[PDB]
């Protein structure tokens, strides 16, 4: 009978700075066993200092993003000004818990900028319960990606290191790394890796070619 | 044309709007001022007995820890909208975790006189607070219009207070100096003796929150006039 | 008194409010509308009161369907109201039925929904007369027109507006049962161009729409080529 | 004289007089000016303050990146209507994720402003709008009217000492056209000039300009934005 | 006062519902009615000013049914109304009971409308007067009339219009004799009428002839070739 | 209207649908240690009225209450199945009786929204209660068409009121008034009082009421039961005019 | 602009609402005072009948255990408000298991009648009410509504036929000195009706609170001995001491 | 004009002049015999042209209820289809024919529904209803007010007054349903301008057997003063 979910494969992370943020994602959508394409994003600009990214269900991932985007016009006009990081995790708190009782099956990660410049990872629940990280994964490789990023970024179970800052030519190496161990692993982990930089000069975007399989 | 909400006068007007705007006239006179340092608060009581506890008579009022309000009219109309602008203050922070602007909360309070409810609200509002863009005085009219202004005064006295402010007003001042020219433009529009019961006062600076002065307080500044 | 609502009569049953609303049609630019043998051609005595006004401003010819057209005469916002309401009744039609309404159906659909108007005590009537106009194989041509008090006739020649004595006397001189669109295109010129006033108002523009054979039953506006070699022919026919 | 306490009354003459008083109510307002070329189109306004210590009254809008007012009349009408207008972008955004046409929101204006004429219970909206955007067709200038009504327009000024704006206009439309962006905004600001009295002039405080095109969102310039602008103007002699 | 808004009066009256009587006679139209032994007919006149009006669409007779129909007296726009509820009500009928609608009930049905307008200020009543006819099982021709009071009756016949004290004085002097009614005699007898009342020697293009009877019941609209049939009968004797 | 105050602080509707109850029967209730009563006049008489009912002024509300009514009829029509509605309500509510002030409370407080609600108008009715309870016992209430209740140990209501009040005023025996005692005073103050003399018993009604082994009783005297307290009057006032 | 609509008037008022107010001066006086532990108000009586039952009279009456309520003016709005209020004081411990205070009952009565002053087709509560009460830190409250829905607060107050009269007495009178013990709180309301009275003492009905008391109407054995030492007081100091 | 608004005085102005409708309407006559009641009204046509076999004023309500009226038709058809539907429920709950007297207080109910608001107008009509329960006949008058009266006999419309002096003076009980019919048509014959016809009033009876409207030949069999 009739399901109204599916699951269109995704994978999301990010990683904060103390000048920059960093979301990237992969370009593949997928159902059941097959391949949809292998050119569609899940991250999105919201703001010049604010990214999303969104991953699961690809209906309400496309729905919520121009819910979003609404949002923030009415947000514009009503205040007269762009809104902040916070704001739109707070916001989409309460976009999410609008529907406890039939949920946007998503699961997002919001990177941008502190209202003084520093990095800001928020990472949600498809409910709406949301929490300030410096670095998170998100997607159907979720288990895979964040042992590393607990290593790499949080010097975890390593004594005696040199707890040095995370740069942002460091952390986009880290980013590869992690995308080309999964797209060997995991199924859904595809064709393409768009990053999504974000710094004080604006945001930029990249792309970098996984194995096709 | 003079009676009804829904007519207009051959020249385009409406009357009972205007007869809205007059009912100002009838409450006593309070005074708003800018400030780099902060914004001032300063009104008249007009206790009609001893008897009376002059603290049951709200004419200045928290709306949150950053905005205050001072009113002038019918209680009943300001009760509405200071409950409006309570609510509108907290669902702000439920929903995006910060303060409203002055600014947002004095176009959100009066999108309400925008619903013909079937009658005018009969009070003028002024909004002092401190926000992103540092402290701000607003102006909201029964008509819904609402303005920034450096300095306002309304009620009764509203003319002669605002011809005196446009003398002692300049972008310099500091607060205990506009604080003194406020009291000093009450002293001269009351015949009543002025004293620490007459009157209210409140401040809201930037790394202070809104605070209403005390009879201590006010009898300070009663005392240097 | 007795004037001042349409829930009213009169001592001697009449509804002054409804009579009323035509007085403002009849102070209304001219507009008509004639029968051809295969086809219907609308026009209209357009006046541009400003020059800052574009050419293409308050359009009085409507496509309310795609083998139906509307011209009107009256108070416009009325008339916009009206052709919107002209076109969910063809759209609910098609949607229920499962082909193009006729003409003589949504005539009386209109003429209902504007005779409602003078009933109540809330609502004034409409300000607002108006013809219709289509062209079918089966159904042939058609031309109503529907007047506020909610009335429907067909005809084969009609007017609406300030000049409307003067322009149905030049109507009847046509033989309109004989001849086509591209002729009946000159007489609808030559006759607008006859009962304009230049004196009494400024200078005009002509504004035509045509529905017959010729565009297969879709209600066109005139092409620029045919429209100049009829405004034309009414300047050479003002010698006169 | 007695044809005129409601909007469901016609006169034996076949015209209601409310209507034609509320168009009486944009007269109160301070004056507009809009205009366009075949690249851009222009809302130059004149802010009015209540008192002389307070800010100016806002007099352009924003209603979405390609479309924007310019109010006079009641500030009442024009908070609902300007709210109307956003959500009506928004829900063509929303569906079919494109703009919204100029034309088709002006419809939508007309037939929401129509109601009121017609039912008795409410007020006619005493605002009219001047209004500029910029679609698939060009760019567009918009009158909308209390009774109803709206054109398009080449160039347009409303308000009160309006008529002076407009004769300067009338005799000025073959220049737009071919005209840059600063001559036809100077052309704009000296329309407005011209309904002042000879006493006063232009100045940073008491003018505002909204400007859209092909590669420009709609913008608002009110008080130092605005000092490009003026730099230019003739100092005109009486 | 006791005229603008239906309120009773001293002597009680409603003078509003009095004055929809009287829009009855601003078409400036006149109809009548003759009921027979096996027919009843329907007569009215027809009257184009213009020669730019098509004729075909200019008729004040109406089909409610396949063996019920109508001819409307009154303003015109009130009539195209009240028949288009006719036919709703008829088709509900069948749609409900199974069976025609006869017209004692459709009439009643269309009074008991109309009589809600006189009790309830929301809406005005229709100045429109009704005339049905159709053939029965048992009871044979039916006759009725409506008004915009709400009142309802059964005829032999009857006028509607501006002639219709002059018409029924006409219909009740001929009906006392009590020949033998068919269906020639019902159609000369209101052409005769119509003749007398107006004064105008008629055309078949100034008058338009419905009728209904026992053999065929189905309501037809006869043409300008049979009505001629019956004009020349008329001015031989 | 009734929703518009006067200058001076007054609601004239409220007082016109008081004025409408002049118009109306004399109704009087008289409290008594033994029990209560009431007494109205039948202004319904005719020589071709039939008298089918029980009882015509006298309308019963429960199995511990009757009522009377003077002013316009369909109100009172309407407000005795309120009455009845309410009684019953609170029996389904606690399965007791309810006590004869609620009832009182409840018909005010819907004659009081109407006073108060845009376009109705004020029942123009005067009521009276007579009920027994086991908080307060034998009681005695009367209504106005404001939505006023007020308890009393005799009253009049209707025609001539102010008249029968005085003479109440002036032969009410407080604490030593037994129902015999009562139905002797009625007798009096309804033929003081009455335009029609000789007080046929034709054109009154009375009803008592008593307890009898712990169950309530709510009797209606019948024609001969009337026509001793009639020649018992008569009599007595003869003997108030021999000693000359 | 003028009568028998709230609209407007060009002077900025409101006369529906003035005349409800000039119902509440046609009413009987009604006094109240606030003292440490104990609070009294005073209701003159309505002019027995000699065939009523008083009992039904009621002007004082208790909302709650710690508040209580006299009022003057209409007497059937004041039921209506009186049992909206009560309701509201169960209400509100269902909400929170916290009772009431005197503040937010008045606030409720005052909204509820400025609820009535908004459309036309209703008409304003025409009563006042003088709303006195305890609270939790036992701090004695008083408060006074009329139909425009206003609340202020009163060390003592007086409402209906005489208030602009008792006023002036409570002006001369009420100090710290007249609230030193219960008694004397008592005797100051007692003098405040006599100003209006009909001389007597059976037309007078005084009620009082305390922090551990319930409400507590006094019975004419007590309202009479109180009546003749303030007779006595004042034998003995304005006529035998001057 | 408003119905909603009592007088100084003290009266409803709207529904004495909606009883001034009634007191114009034609004469109906009422009489309450020992085994039956009568029900008689003039029904006479303005021409011959008139088919008087198509509208009754005599209608019956249930197999023992019948009615007539004085006044307005078309508010007599509302209150003929309301009585029988109430008839219908109370038959629906309680599977008993209706008593003839709550049928009257729940038509007096609708009475009163139509005095209440603003914006209708009440019936311009009365009623006489005509029942047989409990082997005893019964007569009530319902009235625009929401008010009714048993009677054992009375006249409405025009000359209710000497019509009913006629009936004091010329009714009395020990008659029989025979008998009282010569009454009513006797009560009739005061008023009638022409000579009284079959076919120019209308009668109907109650008795153990029921409700029935008399036919034109058993009018014109008591017409001759027969029985």
């Amino acid at each position: 009978r009739f399901s109204p979910y599916v699951f269109n494969g995704g994978t999301i992370l990010a990683i904060a700075g103390e000048d920059f943020a960093i979301v990237a994602s992969d370009t593949r959508l997928s159902e059941g066993f097959s391949i949809h394409t292998r050119d569609s994003p899940k991250c999105y600009k919201l703001t010049d200092k604010t990214v999303i990214g969104c991953s699961g269900f690809h209906g309400d991932c496309l729905t919520l993003t121009k819910i979003i985007e609404a949002r923030l016009k009415m947000y514009k006009h009503s205040n007269n000004k762009a809104m902040t990081t916070g704001a739109i995790a707070a916001m989409l708190s309460t976009i999410l818990y609008s529907r406890r009782f039939f949920p946007y099956y998503v699961y997002n990660i919001i990177g941008g900028l502190d209202e003084e410049g520093k990095g800001a990872v928020y990472s949600f629940d498809p409910v709406g319960s949301y929490q300030r990280d410096s670095f998170k994964a998100g997607g159907s490789a979720s288990a895979m990606l964040q042992p590393l990023l607990d290593n790499q970024v949080g010097f975890k179970n390593m004594q005696n290191v040199e707890h040095v800052p995370l740069s942002l030519d460091r952390a986009m190496r880290l980013v590869k790394d992690v995308f080309i161990s999964a797209a060997e692993r995991d199924v859904y982990t595809g064709d393409a890796l768009r990053i999504c930089i974000v710094t004080k000069e604006g945001i930029r975007e990249e792309t970098v070619s996984l194995r096709k399989d | 044309y003079d009676r009804g909400v829904n007519t207009f006068s051959p020249e385009g007007r409406l009357f009972q709007v205007e007869y809205a705007i007059e009912a100002i006239k009838l409450g006593s006179t309070a005074i708003g001022i800018q400030t780099s340092e902060g914004v001032c608060l300063a009104v008249e009581k007009r206790i009609t007995s001893p008897l009376m506890e002059p603290s049951s008579i709200e004419k200045i009022v928290e709306i949150d820890a950053h905005i205050g309000c001072a009113m002038s009219g019918l209680i009943a109309d300001a009760k509405t909208l200071i409950d409006k602008a309570r609510v509108e203050t907290q669902n702000h922070w439920f929903t995006y975790n910060e303060t409203m602007t002055v600014e947002s909360v004095t176009q959100a309070v009066s999108n309400l006189a925008l619903q013909f409810m079937s009658r005018p609200f009969g009070v003028a509002l002024l909004f002092g607070g401190v926000d992103e863009k540092g402290p701000q005085l607003f102006h909201m009219d029964p008509s819904g219009t609402f303005v920034q202004c450096d300095a306002r005064a309304i009620g009764s006295a509203s003319e002669g207070a605002q011809s005196s402010l446009q003398e002692v007003y300049h972008k310099s001042m500091t607060l205990k100096e506009a604080i003194k020219s406020s009291l000093i433009i009450l002293k001269q529009v009351m015949e009543e003796k002025l004293n620490a019961t007459n009157i209210e006062l409140a401040t809201v600076q930037p790394g202070q929150n809104f605070h209403m002065f005390t009879k201590e307080e006010l009898e300070e500044v009663i005392k240097d006039i | 008194g007795y004037d001042l609502s349409a829930s009213t009569f009169s001592p001697d049953g009449r509804v002054f409010q409804v009579e009323y609303a035509m007085k403002a049609v009849e102070n209304s630019s001219t507009a008509i509308g004639i029968r051809c043998k295969d086809g219907v051609v609308f026009g209209v005595e357009k006046l541009v009161l400003s020059k800052l006004y574009e050419e293409g401003s308050n359009k009085r010819l409507f496509n309310v369907d795609r083998h139906v057209g509307m011209a009107v005469a009256g108070l416009l916002a009325d008339a916009r109201s009206l052709a919107d309401i002209a076109r969910e009744e063809a759209s609910n039609f098609r949607s229920n039925f499962g082909y193009n309404i006729p003409l003589k159906h949504l005539a009386d659909r209109v003429a209902m929904y504007v005779h409602a108007y003078t009933l109540y005590s809330a609502v004034r009537p409409f300000g607002c007369s108006f013809m219709l106009g289509s062209y079918s194989v089966n159904d042939g041509a058609q031309l109503y027109m529907i007047d506020p008090s909610g009335v429907s006739y067909g005809y084969w020649g009609c007017a609406i507006g300030k000049a409307r004595q003067a322009a149905k006397t030049e109507i009847e001189k046509l033989q309109m049962k004989e001849m086509t669109c591209r002729d009946i295109v000159k007489e609808v010129a030559k006759i607008i161009y006859i009962v304009h006033d230049e004196v009494k108002d400024k200078a005009f523009e002509l504004e035509l729409s045509w529905v017959g054979e010729l565009t297969n039953g879709r209600h066109e506006i005139v092409p620029k080529d045919i429209r100049e070699e009829a405004e034309k022919y009414a300047k050479e026919s003002l010698k006169e | 004289n007695q044809y005129d306490n409601d909007v469901t009354v016609w006169s034996p003459q076949g015209r209601i007089h409310q209507i034609e008083y509320a168009m009486e109510a944009v007269k109160q307002g301070s004056a507009t000016v809009g205009l366009k070329s075949k690249t851009h189109a222009v809302l130059v306004a004149l802010k009015r303050a209540q008192s002389e210590l307070a800010a100016h009254q806002k007099k352009i809008l924003h209603v979405d990146n390609h479309i924007g007012i310019s109010i006079a009349g009641l500030t009442a009408d024009a908070r609902l209507l300007c709210n109307f207008m956003r959500q009506e972008c928004l829900d063509s955004r929303f569906v079919f994720d494109r703009p919204l046409p100029v034309s088709r929101l002006v419809s939508l204006i007309g037939s929401k402003t129509q109601i009121p004429t017609q039912r008795y219970g409410r007020r006619p909206y005493g605002v009219g709008l001047l209004i500029a955007g910029y679609d698939d067709m060009g760019p567009h200038i918009f009158q909308t009217c209390p009774s109803a009504n709206y054109f398009d327009c080449r160039a347009m000024s409303i308000g009160a000492r309006s008529q002076s704006a407009r004769t300067y206009l009338e005799r000025h439309m073959s220049e737009f056209m071919e005209c840059n962006l600063n001559e036809l905004v100077k052309h704009g600001l000296r329309a407005l000039r011209e309904t002042l009295p000879a006493e006063q002039d232009l100045t940073t405080k008491n003018v505002s300009i909204g400007i859209v095109g092909k590669d420009l969102e709609f913008t608002i310039y009110d008080d130092d934005d605005v000092s490009p602008f003026l730099e230019g103007l003739e100092e005109r002699p009486q | 006062f006791d005229r603008h808004i239906t309120i009773f009066s001293p002597e009680g009256r409603l003078y509003q519902v009095e004055y929809a009587f009287k829009a009855i006679n601003q078409g400036g139209l006149t109809s009548v009615a003759v009921r027979g032994k096996d027919c009843a007919v329907i007569v009215t006149q027809k009257k184009v000013p213009d020669k730019l009006l098509d004729s075909s669409t200019v008729t004040h007779l109406f089909k409610i049914t396949e063996n019920i129909g109508c001819v409307m007296t009154g303003m015109t726009a009130d009539s195209r109304s009240q028949v288009q509820r006719a036919r709703y009500e008829a088709a509900n009928w069948k749609y409900k009971y199974g069976y025609e609608i006869p017209v004692d009930m459709l009439c009643k049905r269309i009074a008991d409308i109309s009589q809600v307008y006189t009790q309830n200020a929301e809406m005005r009543p229709l100045g429109c007067c009704m005339i049905l006819i159709g053939i029965d099982e048992e009871q044979g021709p039916q006759v009725y009339k409506c008004d915009p009071a709400g009142y309802y009756c059964g005829f032999k016949a009857t006028a509607a219009g501006v002639k219709q004290t002059e018409s029924t004085s006409f219909l009740e002097k001929k009906v006392k004799k009590k020949f033998d009614w068919t269906f020639e005699q019902t159609v000369e007898t209101a052409i005769t009428c119509l003749s007398t009342v107006l004064s105008i020697d008629f055309k078949p293009s100034e008058i338009e002839v419905g009728v209904v009877t026992v053999e065929n019941p189905k309501f037809r609209i006869l043409t300008e070739a049979e009505i001629d049939a019956h004009l020349v009968a008329l001015a031989e004797r | 209207r009734t929703t518009i105050f006067s200058p001076e602080g007054r609601l004239y509707q409220v007082e016109y649908a008081m004025e409408a109850i002049g118009h109306a029967g004399t109704c009087l209730g008289i409290l008594a240690n033994d029990g209560v009563l009431l007494a109205a006049e039948r202004r319904n008489i005719h020589k071709l009225l039939d008298e089918v009912f029980f009882s015509e002024k006298i309308y019963k509300l429960n199995e511990d209450m009757a009522c009377s009514v003077a002013g316009i009829t369909s109100d009172a029509n309407v407000l005795t199945n309120e009455l009845r509605l309410i009684a019953q309500r609170y029996l389904l509510q606690y399965q007791e009786p309810i006590p004869c002030e609620q009832l009182v409370t409840a018909l005010c407080d819907i004659k009081q929204a109407y006073t108060q609600f845009g376009g109705k108008r004020p029942f123009g009715v005067s009521l009276l209660y007579i009920g027994w309870d086991k908080h307060y016992g034998f009681q005695l209430y009367q209504s106005d068409p404001s939505g006023n209740y007020g308890g009393w140990k005799a009253t009049c209501i209707g025609n001539n009121s102010a008249a029968a009040v005085s003479m109440l005023k002036q032969d009410y025996k407080e604490g030593e008034m037994t129902l015999k005692s009562a139905l002797a005073l009625a007798i009096k103050v309804l033929n003081k009082t009455m335009d029609v003399s000789k007080l046929s018993a034709e054109k009154v009604e009375i009803a008592t009421l008593t307890r009898e082994n712990g169950k309530t009783v709510i009797r209606v005297l019948k024609q001969k039961e009337v026509e001793q307290l009639i020649k018992k009057h008569e009599e007595e006032e003869a003997k108030a005019e021999r000693e000359k | 602009y003028d009568r028998a609509i709230t609209v407007f008037s060009p002077d900025g008022h409101l006369f529906q609402v003035e005349y409800a107010q000039e119902a509440v001066k046609k009413g009987s006086t009604a006094v109240g005072v606030r003292g440490r532990d104990i609070v009294v108000l005073g209701v003159e009586k309505k002019s027995v009948a000699k065939l009523q039952d008083e009992r039904t009279v009621r002007k004082i009456c208790a909302l709650d255990d710690n508040v209580c309520m006299a009022f003057a003016g209409l007497t059937a709005d004041a039921r209506i408000v009186i049992n909206r209020a009560r309701v509201e004081c169960q209400s509100h411990r269902l909400t929170v298991e916290d009772p009431v205070t005197v503040e937010y009952i008045t606030r409720y009565i005052a909204s509820l009648k400025q609820r009535y002053t908004q459309s036309n087709g209703r008409r304003p509560f025409g009563i006042s009410a003088l709303i006195v009460g305890f609270d939790f830190d036992g701090t004695p409250r008083l408060y006074q509504t009329d139909p425009s829905g206003t609340y202020h607060a009163w060390k003592a107050n007086a409402i209906g036929r005489g208030a602009k009269s008792v006023r002036e007495f409570l002006e001369k009178n009420y100090t710290d000195e007249a609230i030193e013990t219960d008694d004397l709180t008592i005797k100051l309301v007692i003098k405040a009706l006599l100003e209006v009275v009909q001389s007597g003492g059976k037309n007078i009905e005084l009620a009082v609170m305390r922090r551990d008391q319930s409400l507590k109407i006094l019975n004419p054995e007590e309202i009479e001995k109180y009546v003749a030492e303030i007779e006595k007081e004042k034998e003995e100091n304005e006529k035998k001491k001057q | 004009f408003s119905l909603t608004t009592f007088s100084p005085s003290g009266k409803l102005v709207q529904i004495e002049y909606a009883l001034a409708a009634v007191a114009g309407g034609a004469p109906s006559v009422g009489i309450k015999a020992a085994n039956g009641v009568v029900l008689a009204t003039e029904k006479k046509q303005k021409s011959i042209l008139y088919d008087e076999r198509s509208v009754h004023k005599v209608e019956p309500i249930t197999k023992h209820i019948g009615l007539v009226y004085s006044g307005m038709g078309p508010d007599y058809r509302v209150l003929v289809h309301r009585a029988r539907k109430l008839a219908q429920q109370y038959y629906l709950v309680y599977q008993e024919p209706i008593p003839t007297a709550q049928l009257v207080q729940r038509v007096a109910s609708v009475m009163q529904e139509y005095t209440q608001s603003g914006g209708v107008r009440p019936f311009g009509v009365s009623l006489l209803i005509c029942g047989w329960n409990e082997g005893r006949p019964y007569l009530f008058q319902s009235d625009p007010s929401g008010a009714y009266f048993a009677w054992k006999a009375t006249a409405m419309g025009k000359n209710y007054v000497n019509g009913k002096t006629f009936l004091e003076k010329r009714y009395n009980e020990d008659l029989e349903l025979e008998d009282a019919i010569h009454t009513a048509i006797l009560t009739l014959k005061e008023s009638f301008e022409g000579q009284m016809t079959e076919d120019n009033i209308e009668v109907g009876i109650c008795n153990e057997a029921g409700f029935r409207r008399l036919t034109p030949t058993e009018v014109k069999d008591y017409l001759a003063a027969i029985a």
